[PDB]
DNA sequence: AAAAAAAAAAAAAAAAAAAAAAAAAA
DNA sequence: TTTTTTTTTTTTTTTTTTTTTTTTTT
């Protein structure tokens, strides 16, 4: 399990950021490292919690993201374009050229 | 435990307005311990009054209160001075500029102790909206927090960010205070800038700055310790007619300018011209204005700028 | 089944009241709700004044004064309207509608908050402190029983988890034990904004009274911190559900990790007696719930068109037309001051802006025009920044000197109410895409100078210390006032000797203005003269060729704009840059120079409406450049 | 009437270690 | 001037134990 913070620059100047927890299963532990900036695919979920509903006094649930796919955005500013999840790997064509 | 003005106030107000000499009267009223010193009290009556504020669209709102700034010799009665404007005055403070936080007299965002929660608490300067706030021992101020004085007598607004709350208040206050040189004595050889340890911009948007001399003179001495004496021994003053009419000329009183004001004021600045910047005309029309508000009118004429260039070169002469 | 008879005739007063009020024969309500079904909203709103003159008041204060037990009918009201008039709002792709009430009559502060107006209709007004996030809530919940397997839709809930009681079929038995349908129940957004009393209406010595004040539906993220918002909604009562018997263990019968008020143990009257709490207490406090909230404290040229009215943009177009079009503007820029024409320019250009490139390779080439003002003191220097900052959106005003932590960069702070480092913002992150007016620009700290290195030059702010590291954001421009060192400008020493920044911070800046004022007997009394031609007529003192919206619209419209460069104008420049360089000697000409006559023209193309460069702008922005040097 | 299960009851806080600022001086 | 000096600021609670006394549940 990860949380996941709103990027500094994302976030309008002046104001406290947003964050939210990320479920992280097999094949994508360790994968992200705490410190960098990271972009996930995943799905959004409900839960119902009983601490969230005595305390704000509401039938309010929880929210959590399952993690799908994760890309590295740590210094890129070429994101801009390309496509897929590594710009830095390369296919079979790619290594022969 | 331990507004809503009468008529009859009304008419006893206008009837004492109609005196021949209102400006000595409260003059004299304003600080009865005081001895001698007339003209600091004419400018605190001055600057009690305050001349208009406007805010027109087009170039934005222009100042209406006067600034004040007391220094010299170490043993004079300033301090008992600026705690009498504190009490006639409706709405002010009185807190010395000695330490406390860089934003003491701003906005300050704190953790409240009842509870575990946030709550925006305003400061000193904020808290003397519409009045006059006296600062004490204005020159143990430190560096930092002067700044924040630098944007309430520019714009009159103080703004806080932090803790995800971004706002902006309002000043609109007077500044009146009180410093100490250093060393026992104020030597006139030297000029004012090495004495008061005060930046030259900070000095010079004070609107009258006065110096108070203390020099061995026998008859001075004699006179003073004679009525310091006379109050010991134990053997024309409103009490509080003074509040209700500067509320009066506060909330209702709104005056204008003639041309007759226009001959003189350019010409004296013109004069004055034969080294003033720019901001001593402003000077003296907020002066003149404050004037007009008393012996109560609604236009300027020929007196208030004579009364109010008298003080500003009077000022000068110091 | 028992029926009111008061809710029907309310039910039907309000039908008529949507139906018939018409007033402008227009048929407004009908025409919002046109206007949302071609526009697929979920809110209604109804002005109190228009429904202040049907039937004398009397359904408006029977809605005011029981709002609570009245909203049911007049959503039901609502239904049938849209049924008859607008089956289309009848589903989605039901929806939840919403009833938004606004301009009341009285306005109430938060300390005339009492118990005896809950579930009234009110209004209120208030500064914001706090926001939270925006979470889910639980409108109609849908389960299934475990044994039958049958479904149960539309259990209302209205303060916890309640689940239904008895099964669909009476030939089961049960009354436990179900499975929520997380997937067909209906949600909403939820937030709640904390705040407190205004800066005026607290007395002289006060600790500021709070109310948490609840956002439902689309009103959420109207309300931002700092701000002065006013409410307007139902007074409601919130029970504590944890005495309430909640299902799971995680309530631990109110776990806590402060020590509660022992002046207010037993005093504050809890009521028993109800199965339900058993022989616990229930306890009540006070908050807002509001329905409508209000505040009181694009280079796309085809889209830019389409706002504007065509009044309006027949009137621009003919303000485009003449030639003197340039001259009239550097005079409508701060109407307000005397002189300075140089400076009215200057300011002008910064406002219009130059283009903003990218290249190939991903470098970022600069589009924003810095400008340094100097001089003697009581030069107006410091009227042209409170122009800029009242006229020019998104602008921040600063002096050299701050208090603050982040005095203008940034500064790293620990969380007040999380576990993580934020980050502070100083004057300079404030003002993206903005200007950054800065004052007494001489006594800056040198860890400030040094750190302004970058935003200058490469507009970011990368930090890394112990919490936290980041490459921040600061695009922005500045206008800067200096003293000259010692007090006054002398006219046979340079800019260099007088001024005190050094070179690499000297040459980041595009245009150097220095103003001067004379003695002389007959400008002082023009100056005099003007500046008391004021505060005796406060509008009619200044007449400018275009009022403050004309400029405004201006600018926002030829900033669509986006200038090329023509074949000789390359030519004209690299022979201008050539000059210039020749003429320095390098030690104050670098490349950065050629880069800001570039700016420059792009700016100055863009005041006159034309997609095309011509070499008489660059000899008017060589000009410019040999003006400052 | 007699079993099995399920929570309340916490409370507490000084004393030390590490890191970043905002004032002092050879 | 770049060195040393200096205040100071959150850092804290997630855990416990077997009785003793309550409600459900055959
Ligand atoms: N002109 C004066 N009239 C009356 N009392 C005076 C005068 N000058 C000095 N004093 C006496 O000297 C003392 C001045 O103290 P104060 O001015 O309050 O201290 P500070 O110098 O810190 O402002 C007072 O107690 C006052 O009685
Ligand atoms: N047209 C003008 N020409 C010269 N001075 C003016 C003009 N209009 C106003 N002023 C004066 O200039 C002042 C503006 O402050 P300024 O001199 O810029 O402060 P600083 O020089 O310290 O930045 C105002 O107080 C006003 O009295
Ligand atoms: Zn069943």
């Amino acid at each position: 399990r990860v949380t996941l913070q709103e990027a500094p620059g994302t976030v309008p100047p002046g104001r406290l950021p947003r964050h939210r927890e990320v479920i992280l299963l097999a094949d994508l532990v360790d994968v992200s490292k705490p410190g960098e900036e990271v972009e996930v695919t995943g799905i959004y979920k409900n839960n119902y919690d009983g601490n969230l509903n005595a305390k704000n006094g509401f039938p309010v649930f929880a929210t959590i993201i399952e993690a799908n796919s994760i890309k590295r955005r740590e210094g890129n500013t070429a994101n801009e374009g390309e496509e897929g999840l590594d710009v830095f790997s390369w296919t079979e064509e790619e290594e022969r050229e | 435990k331990v507004r809503q003005i009468t008529d009859q106030d009304l008419a006893k107000i206008r009837e004492v307005a109609a005196r021949e000499d209102l400006y000595s009267l409260l003059a004299r009223s304003i600080a009865p311990s005081i001895y001698e010193l007339e003209d600091v009290k004419k400018g605190i009556l001055l600057q009690l009054f305050g001349g208009t504020n406007k805010t027109f669209t087009k170039g934005g709102r222009y100042r209406g209160d006067i600034n004040i700034l007391l220094c010299g010799d170490p043993s004079t009665s300033k301090s008992q001075i600026l705690q009498y404007v504190h009490k006639i005055t409706p709405r002010g403070v009185y807190t010395s500029g000695k330490g406390s936080s860089a934003v003491g007299l701003t906005a300050y965002i704190t953790r409240d102790v009842d509870t575990k929660q946030l709550v925006l608490e305003s400061g000193a300067l904020v808290l003397s909206d519409g009045g006059v706030c006296c600062i004490d021992e204005f020159d143990k101020m430190s560096d930092s927090t002067r700044s924040v004085l630098h944007e309430v007598m520019e714009q009159q607004t103080i703004s806080i960010a932090k803790a995800g709350i971004i706002t902006t208040l309002n000043a609109r206050s007077s500044i009146l205070a009180s410093a100490n040189p250093i060393g026992s004595r104020y030597n006139p050889n030297l000029p004012v800038t090495e004495n008061i340890d005060l930046p030259p911009p900070l000095l010079s948007r004070f609107d009258l700055v006065y110096l108070v001399l203390d020099k061995v003179d026998e008859k001075n001495d004699r006179e003073l310790a004679k009525h310091l004496t006379n109050l010991y021994l134990e053997d024309v003053l409103p009490v509080e007619f003074l509040t209700m009419y500067i509320s009066y000329a506060k909330e209702h009183i709104h005056p204008i300018i003639t041309e007759a004001a226009k001959t003189e004021l350019v010409r004296a600045y013109v004069g004055m011209r034969k080294t003033a910047t720019t901001r001593q005309l402003e000077s003296m029309i907020r002066l003149a204005e404050a004037h007009a508000k008393m012996k109560l009118k609604n236009v300027v004429e020929l007196e208030d700028v004579q009364e109010a260039v008298r003080l500003i070169r009077s000022a000068i002469k110091d | 089944k028992v029926d009111d008879v008061t809710g029907e005739k309310v039910r039907e007063a309000f039908e008529q009241f949507l139906e018939d009020f018409s007033v402008q024969v227009e048929k407004v309500y009908r025409a919002q709700i046109e206007f949302m079904k071609i526009y697929d909203l979920n809110t209604i709103y109804i002005d109190y004044q228009h429904l202040s003159m049907r039937e004398n008041g009397a359904l408006a204060m029977a809605i005011s004064e029981q709002y609570y037990r009245f909203l049911p009918f007049l959503q039901k009201g609502l239904r049938r309207v849209v049924r008859k008039y607008a089956p289309e709002l009848l589903n989605t792709s039901e929806r939840v509608f919403q009833i938004s009430f606004f301009n009341l009559p009285t306005v109430h502060r938060i300390r005339d908050i009492r118990s005896e107006k809950i579930g009234s209709l009110l209004s209120i007004s208030g500064t914001v402190t706090r926001t939270s996030e925006v979470r889910p809530e639980l409108y109609k919940a849908s389960f299934t029983c475990d044994m039958c397997r049958a479904i149960v839709d539309n259990v209302e809930q209205s303060f916890k988890y309640t689940e239904p009681t008895f099964c669909p079929n009476p030939s089961c038995e049960n009354r436990a034990f179900w499975t929520l349908n997380v997937t067909r129940s209906r949600f909403l957004d939820w937030q709640k904004v904390r705040i407190q009393e205004n800066a005026n209406e607290i007395p002289t010595g006060s600790m500021p009274r709070t109310l948490d004040v609840i956002l439902r539906g689309d009103s959420v993220e109207r309300a931002k911190p700092g701000d002065r918002c006013k409410f307007t909604g139902v007074e409601i009562v919130v029970p504590d559900v944890t005495q309430l018997g909640l299902p799971g263990v995680k309530p631990s019968s109110t776990l806590d990790t402060r020590g509660i008020s022992k002046t207010t143990e037993g005093l504050n009257s809890g009521v028993t007696g109800l199965r339900s709490l058993g022989v616990r207490d229930l306890t009540y406090k006070i908050s807002f719930l509001a329905c409508h909230v209000i505040s009181i404290g694009e280079r796309d040229q085809e889209v830019f068109l389409n706002s504007l009215s065509s009044d309006e943009i027949n009137e621009l177009k003919e303000m485009v037309k003449d030639e003197h079009i340039y001259d009239k503007l550097v005079r409508s820029i701060a109407p307000a001051v005397f002189g300075h024409e140089a400076v009215k320019k200057g300011i002008l250009l910064q406002m219009l802006g130059g283009v903003h490139k990218s290249t190939v390779e991903g470098i970022k080439l600069r589009g924003d025009i810095n400008i340094c003002v100097v001089g003697d003191p009581s030069t107006s220097k410091s009227q042209f920044l409170k122009y800029v900052v009242g006229f020019a959106p998104r602008s921040v005003y600063t002096s050299g000197k701050a208090s603050s932590a982040a005095g203008l960069t940034a500064a790293v702070v620990r969380d007040e109410e999380g576990g993580d480092y934020t980050i502070e913002a100083g004057a300079l992150m404030l003002a993206d895409n903005g200007i950054c007016c800065i004052d007494e620009f001489d006594k800056m700290d040198i860890s400030d100078q040094v750190a302004i290195h970058e935003a200058m030059e490469q507009q970011t702010i990368s930090i890394a210390k112990a919490g936290i590291h980041a490459t921040l954001n600061a695009r922005t421009s500045i206008l800067a006032a200096a003293n000259p060192v010692g007090g006054r400008y002398n006219r046979k020493l340079s800019l260099r000797g007088n001024l005190n920044m050094t070179a690499p911070i000297m040459s980041r800046f595009d245009l150097f203005f220095v103003i001067l004022d004379d003695c002389n007997e007959k400008i002082d009394t023009e100056l005099a003269s003007h500046i008391v031609d004021l505060h005796m007529k406060r509008d009619e003192a200044i007449e400018p060729p275009f009022s403050a919206e004309q400029l405004r619209r201006y600018i926002k419209y030829a900033r669509t704009f986006k200038p090329i460069l023509t074949k000789e104008a390359r030519s004209y420049l690299v022979e201008k840059y050539k000059e210039l360089r020749k003429d320095d000697a390098s030690y104050r000409i670098t490349v950065r120079q050629l880069e800001s006559m570039i700016r420059l023209s792009e700016a100055i193309a863009r005041a006159n409406c034309v997609d095309e460069i011509t070499p008489s702008f660059i000899a008017e922005a060589y000009d410019l450049l040999r003006q400052s040097i």
